[PDB]
RNA sequence: UGGGAGAGGGUGGUGGAAUUCCCGGAGUAGCGGUGAAAUGCGCAGAUACCGGGAGGAACGCCGAUGGCGAAGGCAGCCACCUGGUCCACCCGUGACGCUGAGGCGCGAAAGCGUGGGGAGCAAACCGGAUUAGAUACCCGGGUAGUCCACGCCCUAAACGAUGCGCGCUAGGUCUCUGGGUCUCCUGGGGGCCGAAGCUAACGCGUUAAGCGCGCCGCCUGGGGAGUACGGCCGCAAGGC
């Protein structure tokens, strides 16, 4: 806004990991308030990451957090009468955001039943390089690569 | 850095003195303003007028290509 | 769609066409006129013909007066034509620098 | 095949345009905002003219160039730029001289220069 | 009489930069253009680069809040012909002065006649865009014209919107050009700020829009209308 920079809420970590980001992550599952279920869903979905490929929960979801990690994006400025799209870096804030958001949105998209498996999933695959929340990371680095012409005209 | 500083008694009217005369143009060619040639308006206009000269006879240059 | 309001006055489907006919000037600019309101209604002096339009570049507002009620219906449809037109244009006004 | 040469770049406010020459001043070849890749106005950009610069030092090197003169026209946005790419390129640049053409007040410019 | 400065005017010469086209070379896939584009140009070899040539037009830097002219206006350099003007000396004439209805001359651009010339630019015109439309603005083309000689036209925001000459009424700072005893003083120009005073105000203020004399021109509510009629001028356009 238009007074100073606002300012970064501190979470308070989580019961489990005392992990700053499961808990950013767990809210960007949390529907309507309702966080116990939004913590349950992701709890499980570790018991699942544990399961299905036998290695740590939080060691997994923080590489697929990495991995969503966009680093340069696109930020619309209208120039003369033209709106180029222009290549920007993403403060590590917002990437995170970004990646937590997407890494959910992702897992939304999935076929699987309930929603403690499809976040399990989107994590394991995104861990790899694969699955639609990297998808999204990479549409948009393309995007900013495409318009490296336009770099000069950024703020 | 005033160029008339930079030089004894000498003649403005002599368009045959390259040596002297080759110091007020800009390494570009171009006759330099009285800011840097430290003339007066009386001066300054004869020393134009005979640069002019020299380039016609081939003495001075009309203008050069600008090194880095 | 279409709307008009008749305040402390009794009009007639002819009147309310007529109007219909008149505000269609606007669809000369080719934009989407949304949900227009027109309003007609009695001063001691005079009609008044109040009119809202929502474009997809804005809002038109404006209010015309006269002694006759359908010169008073003509005076806004000009004022929502520049109005309209202005909307349409202005973003052309600075394509230099 | 010559080892030494030229580099002219030409940089408008719409295009670099920038061709290497033998010694003598006859081109090798030539690069500019279009040939990279990009079309309308992109192609004015420094970014073009980076591109550009390069795969005409990078088509000149397959040739044997090794050292080239830089010879600048133009008062483009990709000029300066241009420059850059030229010294980073893999080439010497033993010089970089300046010869923009200017009238000493000739024919009457066209009407959008007045 | 002796000196000065200046794009003042006329004629003749003459230099280099750029653009365009032609010729040769070398080279390839685009160039160009805009807010973004398209038309256009380009594999029949364009753009960009080198060398040669042709031609017209304008003279970059110097260059200025500069200079010159009555005004319009005047700018590469050279010479010739020629005007205005200022200074110093205080030598000559002895009021020979001021203004000026008519008259006469000059008068930007555009336009016009005859003949040249034509690179760039560019009314008209073609086409592309923009746009609701776009007889425009912007883009690609393009003919008069722009240039020269000779003869016309005679307008203008031809403006300082300020007629000319003279005398008188504080200074401050910048500047151009003379002459000095050269710190500084004294002329003649060009600007700013200001005493008094003016002025409806804004502003003017030794470059008066101040205080005064002489002469000239002009105004007398807005429109109709710089129109009509008449007359005079013009090849016409049109002018008075
Ligand atoms: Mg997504
Ligand atoms: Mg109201
Ligand atoms: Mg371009
Ligand atoms: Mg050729
Ligand atoms: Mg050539
Ligand atoms: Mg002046
Ligand atoms: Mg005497
Ligand atoms: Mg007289
Ligand atoms: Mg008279
Ligand atoms: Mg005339
Ligand atoms: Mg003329
Ligand atoms: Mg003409
Ligand atoms: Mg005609
Ligand atoms: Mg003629
Ligand atoms: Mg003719
Ligand atoms: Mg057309
Ligand atoms: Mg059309
Ligand atoms: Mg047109
Ligand atoms: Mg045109
Ligand atoms: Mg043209
Ligand atoms: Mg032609
Ligand atoms: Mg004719
Ligand atoms: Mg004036
Ligand atoms: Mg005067
Ligand atoms: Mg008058
Ligand atoms: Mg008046
Ligand atoms: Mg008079
Ligand atoms: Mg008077
Ligand atoms: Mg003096
Ligand atoms: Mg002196
Ligand atoms: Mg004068
Ligand atoms: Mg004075
Ligand atoms: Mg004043
Ligand atoms: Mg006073
Ligand atoms: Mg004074
Ligand atoms: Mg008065
Ligand atoms: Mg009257
Ligand atoms: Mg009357
Ligand atoms: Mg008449
Ligand atoms: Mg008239
Ligand atoms: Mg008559
Ligand atoms: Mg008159």
């Amino acid at each position: 806004a238009r007074r100073r920079r606002a300012e970064v809420r501190q979470l308070q970590p989580d019961l489990v990991y005392g992990d700053v980001l499961v808990t950013a992550f767990i809210n960007k599952i949390m529907r309507d308030g309702k966080k116990n279920l939004a913590a349950r869903i992701f709890y499980d979905a570790c018991k699942i990451i544990q399961e299905k490929t036998g290695q740590e929960p939080l060691k997994v979801f923080k590489q697929a957090v990495e991995n969503v990690k966009p680093r340069m994006e696109v930020r619309s400025r209208r120039v003369g009468g033209a709106n180029y799209q222009v290549p920007m870096e993403v403060s590590p804030r917002r990437q995170q955001s970004l990646a937590l958001r997407w890494l959910v949105q992702a897992a939304n998209q999935r076929p699987e039943r309930r929603a403690a498996v499809r976040i399990a999933h989107e994590l394991m695959d995104a861990a790899e390089g694969k699955g639609g929340a990297v998808k999204k990371k990479e549409d948009v680095e393309r995007m900013a690569e495409a318009n490296r012409a336009y770099a000069h005209y950024r703020w | 850095a005033k160029v008339k500083a930079t030089l004894g008694e000498f003649d403005l009217r002599d368009y045959r003195n390259v040596e002297v005369l080759k110091r007020f143009l800009s390494e570009t060619g171009k006759i330099l303003p009285r800011r840097r040639t430290g003339l007066s308006a009386k001066e300054q206009r004869i020393l134009a007028k005979t640069i002019k000269r020299a380039r016609i006879l081939g003495l001075l240059p009309f203008t050069e290509k600008l090194v880095r | 769609t279409m709307n008009i309001t008749s305040k402390q006055m009794e009009i007639t489907p002819a009147i309310r066409q007529h109007v219909a006919d008149r505000l269609a000037k606007l669809e000369k600019w080719q934009t989407h006129l949304i949900n227009p309101h027109i309003i007609l209604s009695k001063e001691p002096q005079g009609f008044v013909a109040d009119a809202t339009i929502n474009t997809p570049n804005g809002v038109l507002v404006a209010s015309g007066k006269h002694e006759d009620m359908y010169t008073a219906i003509n005076e806004l449809i000009n004022k929502l034509e520049r109005q309209l037109n202005k909307l349409q244009h202005k973003g052309e006004a600075r394509r230099a620098a | 095949q010559v080892a030494s040469g030229r580099a002219y770049i030409h940089a408008s406010y719409n295009n670099t345009i920038v061709t290497i020459t033998d010694p003598d001043g006859n081109p090798i070849t030539w690069s500019s905002g279009g040939v990279i890749g990009y079309k309308g106005s992109r192609k004015g950009t420094p970014y073009a003219a980076q591109l550009a610069a390069l795969d005409a030092a990078k088509k000149a090197m397959a040739y044997g160039m090794q050292s080239v003169d830089v010879i600048v026209r133009g008062t483009g946005a990709g000029r300066e730029q241009a420059i850059r790419a030229l010294q980073a390129s893999g080439l010497q640049v033993k010089s970089i001289v300046d010869d923009t053409p200017v009238p000493h007040n000739g024919c009457r410019p066209k009407k959008k220069f007045r």
